[PDB]
RNA sequence: UGAGGGAAAGGUGAAAAGAACCCCGGGAGGGGAGUGAAAUAGAGCCUGAAACCGUGGGCUUACAAGCAGUCACGGCCCCGCAAGGGGUUGUGGCGUGCCUAUUGAAGCAUGAGCCGGCGACUCACGGUCGUGGGCGAGCUUAAGCCGUUGAGGCGGAGGCG
RNA sequence: GGUGGAGCCUGGGAGUGAGGGCGCGAGCGAUAACGUCCGCGUCCGAGCGCGGGAACAACCGAGACCGCCAGCUAAGGCCCC
RNA sequence: GGGGAUGACCCCAGGCGGUAGGGGAGCGUUCCCGAUGCCGAUGAAGGCCGACCCGCGAGGGCGGCUGGAGGUAAGGGAAGU
């Protein structure tokens, strides 16, 4: 209505993912990323298309 | 009421002031002078000095008829230590902890008079 | 906005260092031994509630092969009428009969032994 | 007169006193449900069927209160699995006025 | 979302009901009006937050301790998010937080506000300062008679920078520009105030 | 040597009104008295946690074997009008610390003495996909200009189809 | 026949590419290896959660949502722990 | 899947071990709109407890002691979370 009624469709903020956080519940000490490897470290799978 | 002063910044460690305290408790105010006065360490000189100074404070400031009491409760609690440095072999310095102790002990009636 | 810490860890040390009451030292005293603790009080707490039920049985078993004993007759030679008979009822919770007041127990041994054929 | 109710599976040993838990029932705290299968009676009276046929036990519950809260915790060992779930389990207390049959 | 407005009849001229599509009763939601409180809030930040990383901290790169035969843990240089005193790796930046909403996202955003002011009949149109030579206790006592005691926020908006200077001090009010007119004042007040110039280049601007 | 490296260290009280004075004590240190809203607000003195060191009370341990715990029975003590609850384990039963790396760890593989604090998946410019909106064969602004200095418009060079 | 965390197409997103045990069909080995490498399946890995095998990941049973002082069973046992 | 008062409340059937991962729903901290407002000496943040209440939870309320002046809803956002 006038302000702090108004709000967003509840569909689109995503929370971020927030990816690495907290060993349980959600994803853990790696992020996304393999045990070890070249995605693993910082800056790999250097090229992907090519 | 129980009659204390305190003991601050004496410069001695506790660890070594406990063996003079732990035996003395429970006896009476003579006895634990007589006690300190021969027994051959150094907290029994800084002991003894504050049951002097505890003794006569229950006895001036809070008149509680100096033949009538005893030792309730002593114990000696740790200070600041002083971080100075002994220089050992090879260069390599250890930290030393000259440390200080806080003895203090509140002084029991002996029963209801 | 600088969000630092402060208070939430604190907080998280207390409850685990709070709920770890009467152990044994620095698993006490600690946080970093509390949680190792709990972790395996927990695992504990969940297998020895599954373990309560089967050891009471365990003891069931016993005082009910205890008190039909000295009638003339064991353990597998009392169930035998009782599941045959129809006469399920004691079903090894109620030994408080065979051990209490053993009167209508015995009456309940005269209603399994007749029951063998 | 003692008897040995049958109710959610589990059975008591009840006198005309009062006796301990049983499931949730849905009973209104201040109606009477009947609890129907029994066993074995108290003064010279013994069953030998399941059900007795004849007599049977009507008690007041009292409420549904809250109990303790039972916490249960799974661990596994270099899983990196940690779960911690709260636990309270319903309860409906209920006296006992006599058993009639 | 209302033919009906109010108006003030400040000498002789009576009621007038007046009208436009943009403020008769037409589809309304609040996540557009959302979109532009949030972009009106997000490029109003001048973002100064600045940390100083591990590039440009004032230390020095130099190795503490030798890679190995040592004893103690391996470290590079003074500047890093270990040795406490070195900067943090992800740090803000001084960025920029502009961005552009559409055109008829903006215009339909302001010709809904005025339109969540007209279905509640809350705004209160008028012609000119009814008064006298417009001071503070001048425009109170017109105010009063106006029906504005000051129980609730008013957005007054008008081309005279005069009315504008008597009711800039009054917490209950918050007053403005005609062409400077904006969704999120009339989003923090409920009642909109203006006049024939704040109305007449509000509807030059809403097509 | 030098080029150079490079710290830690804020907080009494509204007002020092910073404890006159008596006593013990060489002094230091206090005990009283007094100022003070508060003196565990006493001079590197706001709040003052945890590790750590003790003192006093309840329980239990000198014939019992364990990553130290969980469950059960019982005894003792303390709350509550009672129902019930809280601390302890004498015994029984069951039980191979956490994480990493691994085909595989309680591992006689690595890291951790303990506590408190710092810290590790963002951002600029773009691409792809999904989602919430606006418009639709159209959509759309950049640089810059005009405005109070927490207010917006102007600005189709341009880009996609 | 088969409505099932069955399938088929498109798009987004990772991880894996050191495996190992067991039974069978095999090679090398010495018809030796808890030895190496394939295939057919299972299990561990990822079910070091459970019962048995004294203890033990792959030998057997069984696929742990939680709770109860309830029963029936699988493998294995019924002299006592 | 159904009663479809569309019930976002209850019935029926099936399922609910799990690493690297994929996805969904929430809690807490700093600051900001709400805030020229609200709470606060009859006591705010913080510290020590609770055998109290709610929640599968990160936790949030309420009661007691200390403390002496700040904290901030509901609904949302930006992260040095
Ligand atoms: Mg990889
Ligand atoms: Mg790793
Ligand atoms: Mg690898
Ligand atoms: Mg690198
Ligand atoms: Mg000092
Ligand atoms: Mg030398
Ligand atoms: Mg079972
Ligand atoms: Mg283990
Ligand atoms: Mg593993
Ligand atoms: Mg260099
Ligand atoms: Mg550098
Ligand atoms: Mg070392
Ligand atoms: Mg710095
Ligand atoms: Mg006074
Ligand atoms: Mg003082
Ligand atoms: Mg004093
Ligand atoms: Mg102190
Ligand atoms: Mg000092
Ligand atoms: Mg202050
Ligand atoms: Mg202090
Ligand atoms: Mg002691
Ligand atoms: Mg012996
Ligand atoms: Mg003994
Ligand atoms: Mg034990
Ligand atoms: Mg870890
Ligand atoms: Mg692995
Ligand atoms: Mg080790
Ligand atoms: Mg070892
Ligand atoms: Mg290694
Ligand atoms: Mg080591
Ligand atoms: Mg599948
Ligand atoms: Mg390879
Ligand atoms: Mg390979
Ligand atoms: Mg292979
Ligand atoms: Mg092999
Ligand atoms: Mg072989
Ligand atoms: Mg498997
Ligand atoms: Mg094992
Ligand atoms: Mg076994
Ligand atoms: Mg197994
Ligand atoms: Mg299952
Ligand atoms: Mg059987
Ligand atoms: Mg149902
Ligand atoms: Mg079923
Ligand atoms: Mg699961
Ligand atoms: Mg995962
Ligand atoms: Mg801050
Ligand atoms: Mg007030
Ligand atoms: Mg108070
Ligand atoms: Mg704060
Ligand atoms: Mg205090
Ligand atoms: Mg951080």
């Amino acid at each position: 209505m006038k302000l702090s009624d108004l709000r967003p469709n509840p569909g689109a903020n995503k929370r971020r993912k927030r990816v690495g956080r907290g060993p349980g519940s959600g994803h853990g000490k790696t992020a996304t990323r393999g045990h070890k490897g070249q995605k693993s470290r910082s800056g790999g799978l250097k090229d992907p298309r090519r | 009421m129980e009659a204390k002063a305190i003991a601050r910044y004496v410069r001695i460690s506790p660890r070594k002031v406990r063996l003079v305290v732990d035996l003395i408790r429970g006896k009476s105010l003579e006895e634990a002078r007589n006690i300190l006065r021969y027994t051959n360490k150094r907290g029994a000189y800084f002991v003894a000095k504050v049951l002097e100074s505890a003794a006569a404070n229950a006895v001036n400031n809070h008149d509680m008829l100096e033949d009538r009491l005893y030792v309730k409760a002593a114990y000696v609690d740790e200070g600041p230590a002083l971080k100075r440095v002994l220089p050992r072999a090879r260069g390599r310095a250890d930290i030393i902890k000259k440390r200080t102790s806080h003895i203090t002990v509140i002084l029991g009636e002996k029963h209801g008079k | 906005p600088r969000a630092k810490t402060g208070v939430v860890r604190r907080r998280k040390h207390k409850k685990i260092l709070k709920l770890a009451k009467g152990y044994w030292g620095l698993r006490s005293k600690s946080f970093r031994k509390a949680r190792e603790t709990l972790f395996a009080a927990g695992n504990y707490a969940y297998a020895h509630r599954k373990r309560r039920k089967r050891d009471f049985r365990r003891l069931w078993i016993v005082r009910i092969n205890a008190a039909c004993r000295q009638h003339g007759l064991n353990y597998s030679t009392f169930i035998h009428g009782l599941k045959k008979a129809g006469i399920e009822v004691d079903r090894k919770n109620l030994a408080d009969l065979a051990v209490r007041e053993p009167q209508v127990f015995a009456e309940l041994v005269e209603r399994a032994k007749a029951a063998q054929g | 007169m003692f008897a040995i109710v049958k109710t959610g599976g589990k059975q008591y040993r009840v006198e005309p006193g009062l006796k301990l838990r049983v499931e949730k029932l849905d009973a209104e705290p201040g109606a009477t449900v009947e609890l129907p299968v029994l066993l074995l009676g108290g003064e010279k009276t013994v069953v030998g069927t399941p059900v007795v046929e004849g007599a049977s036990v009507v008690a007041e519950v009292l409420g549904h209160g809250r109990g303790k809260k039972i916490l249960v915790s799974k661990f596994k060992a270099k899983v990196q699995y940690r779960r911690k779930k709260g636990h309270r389990q319903p309860y409906t207390e209920l006296l006992i006025k006599e058993i009639r049959g | 979302m209302k033919e009906v407005a109010v108006y003030q009849i400040p000498v002789l001229s009576p009621s007038g009901r007046r009208e436009l599509a943009a403020d008769l009763p037409a589809e309304i939601n609040p996540h557009l009006l959302w979109e532009v409180v949030r972009w009106q809030l997000a490029k109003r930040r001048r973002g100064t937050a600045s940390t100083k990383t591990r590039g440009e901290v004032a230390y020095s790169g130099r190795k503490i301790w030798p890679q190995k035969h040592t004893g103690r843990a391996r470290h590079g240089d003074i500047g890093a998010p270990i040795f406490v005193g070195g900067g943090v790796v992800f740090g803000p930046k001084p960025r920029d937080y502009s961005y552009t909403l559409p055109k008829k996202v903006r215009k339909k955003g302001l010709a809904m506000a005025v339109a969540d002011r007209a279905r509640e009949g809350k705004l209160l149109l008028v012609e000119a300062f009814a008064g006298v030579n417009g001071k503070t206790k001048e425009f109170l006592a017109w105010a009063k008679e106006a029906g504005l005691d000051g129980s609730e926020s008013v957005l007054l908006v008008t081309g005279n920078e005069l009315v504008r200077r008597a009711a800039r001090n009054l917490p209950w009010v918050v007053t403005l520009a005609p062409e400077g007119l904006n969704v999120y004042d009339i989003v923090r007040t409920e009642r909109l105030v203006m006049d024939l110039d704040a109305w007449e280049v509000f509807q030059n601007r809403i097509g």
